[PDB]
């Protein structure tokens, strides 16, 4: 049958859209934590769009945390921590508006949690 | 039938809005195509509420999406809907507020455009006022856009996503076109208009879903 | 399948009472009337529109000094509007054409009028459409004198009449039927504006001799 | 068909009519600063109009009695002798008449002689 205008529908995690809300919710996620390890995504575990003025996006990837600090300069290879008590997860929430022709994103709805 | 017409220019749009971060263009859309036909049967051009549409229509998900023609059965079984002024838009859920003897606007019913026929949805954007049209603006290339007339080879002409407005058509620099006008604010496009390409076998699939409402 | 009774000031199609005065526009506030019913109808809002706008304009009438219904809606077709009112208040003395264009507060698509002699019509016409203009004989003291009750009066002429009113309903009283009429003469006249014409009473008064509505 | 609130011709025997000649007398000589009573001779055209009540169009020719201004044997009052002492007038009214208010009301008058 023929979908509703705007209703939320499952998204491909590789779009250049998704990829780009993921990587802006890792961003204010490290802002976001008194950890001193910088995170980074391990998988989507879910990735929902839906078109409104801009896009909605709805993701829920799980976080992991690195063995690289908070505030390294090339952080461009950050390896998940092995040792037991190096290591960290956890499945977060979030919901990203994008206005793509303003350049703009933001963190509307967010939560996460153990896992 | 004539070749151009801006139904800007005959006093029946109301300026641009920004349905924000809800999915509500079939709120938008159907509104705006009451606003049309409220002018052509009254004169007066009063804005009407979407978010009237997005509370009170029970049939749709609010902003979860809608289609336009349960927004019209809405007015009509509804019996009225409300100004802009009197039922503001907030771009959310809530509860319906629908506020009777503030009413603005009613609605016979609605009729809708053959699917696939741009000539039929041409006469009846001539005869009748401005339509609500579903299409694909998925692209970002819809997203970006800024001038000229639109056409991408990618808008898929079989699946739309999202309501607008054909407020008229005409031509461009050799090219036949709709006037389309959105609600993501005069930041986006053409000060919130656009132009899709008309004739050029559906594109993005205008005709695919376009109704009006009944006065 | 037509309703017994119906009474259109309930349903808030009518507005108030007003007076024409000494000015002869019967014919322009029912007119204004019939299409302030038929603009509530259409959008929901209920407007109290012009008939100075009719009594200056309708070049086609005599101002002041007579007029038709039928044309008054023609003049509002081919016009392309009536102003309101409170845009364009009623003076009840000739004057010149101040119609003003982009004050435009109702519209109308031509107009239709009721079988001569037929108020098995007349009941279905203010059933399915709103408040229709009639034309009456109101030039009896009986009907000057009006207060309350279903009004007859044998010598109410009904082949020549004279006067403009609005039906706005019709009903039964004390098991007599009626209509229910909105005069242009003041609240002090009749039953606070109103009065009860007999109905299915061999046209009284010729109450459908010169009946019309408007169409939006 | 005919026209809705069109002034019309009328009879000047008309209840109505005579009601609206008598206050038309009575405004006259009200308004006239004369010794004697003067009266109507007679109606030479009458017109009514339907409205919030009735407007009443009376040309009516006047002319000077025997009677004072102030005596109260109103009722067989003849007209003088000589044109000298008649000063005959053909007088055009315009009285608004509002039955059920029991208001009679002259608009516009003026007379010119005869
Ligand atoms: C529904 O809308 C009407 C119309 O706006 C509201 O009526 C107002 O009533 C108050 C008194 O209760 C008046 O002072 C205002 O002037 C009225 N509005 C207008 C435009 O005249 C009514 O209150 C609303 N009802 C709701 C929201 O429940
Ligand atoms: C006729 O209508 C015009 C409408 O264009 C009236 O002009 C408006 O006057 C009001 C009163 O201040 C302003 O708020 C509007 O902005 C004016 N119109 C525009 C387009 O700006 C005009 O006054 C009317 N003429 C009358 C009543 O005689």
């Amino acid at each position: 049958g023929p979908r509703m205008l705007g209703a939320p529908e499952e998204a491909d995690a590789n779009e250049e859209g998704v990829r780009r809300a993921l990587d802006f919710a890792v961003s204010e996620y490290n802002k976001g934590s008194n950890d001193a390890y910088h995170s980074r995504a391990i998988q989507v575990v879910r990735a929902r769009k839906q078109l409104v003025a801009g896009v909605n996006y709805f993701l829920d990837v799980e976080m992991g945390r690195t063995t690289c600090t908070k505030s390294q300069t090339n952080l461009t290879d950050c390896p998940f921590h092995d040792q037991p008590h190096l290591m960290r997860k956890a499945l977060c929430s979030f919901q990203i508006y994008s206005v793509p022709w303003k350049g703009t994103h933001s963190l509307t709805k967010f939560s996460c949690k153990n896992a | 039938v004539p070749d151009s017409i801006d139904y800007r220019k005959k006093g029946y749009v109301t300026p641009v809005k920004n349905q924000g971060q809800c999915g509500s263009c079939w709120a938008f859309s159907s509104a705006g195509a009451l606003e049309g036909q409220l002018k052509k049967k009254t004169g007066k051009l009063l804005a009407l509420s979407p978010q009237n549409l997005v509370d009170c229509v029970t049939e749709n998900y609010g902003c979860g999406g809608g289609y336009m023609t349960t927004a019209f059965q809405y007015v009509q079984q509804n019996g009225g809907i409300d100004s802009e002024d009197a039922y503001p838009y907030v771009g959310q859920d809530e509860s319906c507020m629908y506020n009777a003897t503030a009413k603005a606007a009613k609605c016979r019913g609605y009729r809708e455009i053959p699917v696939g026929n741009e000539k039929a949805l041409k006469r009846a954007v001539a005869r009748v006022g401005p339509i609500s049209v579903s299409i694909d603006a998925s692209l970002a290339s819809f997203q970006f856009y800024s001038r000229g007339v639109y056409y991408d080879e990618n808008c898929d002409r079989d699946n739309v996503n999202h309501a607008v407005l054909v407020v008229g058509y005409g031509t461009q620099k050799g090219s036949k076109h709709w006037i389309i006008k959105n609600s993501w604010g005069e930041s986006w496009g053409n000060k919130g208009y656009a132009l899709l390409a008309r004739n050029k076998n559906n594109a993005c699939g205008i005709t695919n879903m376009a109704s009006f409402p009944k006065m």
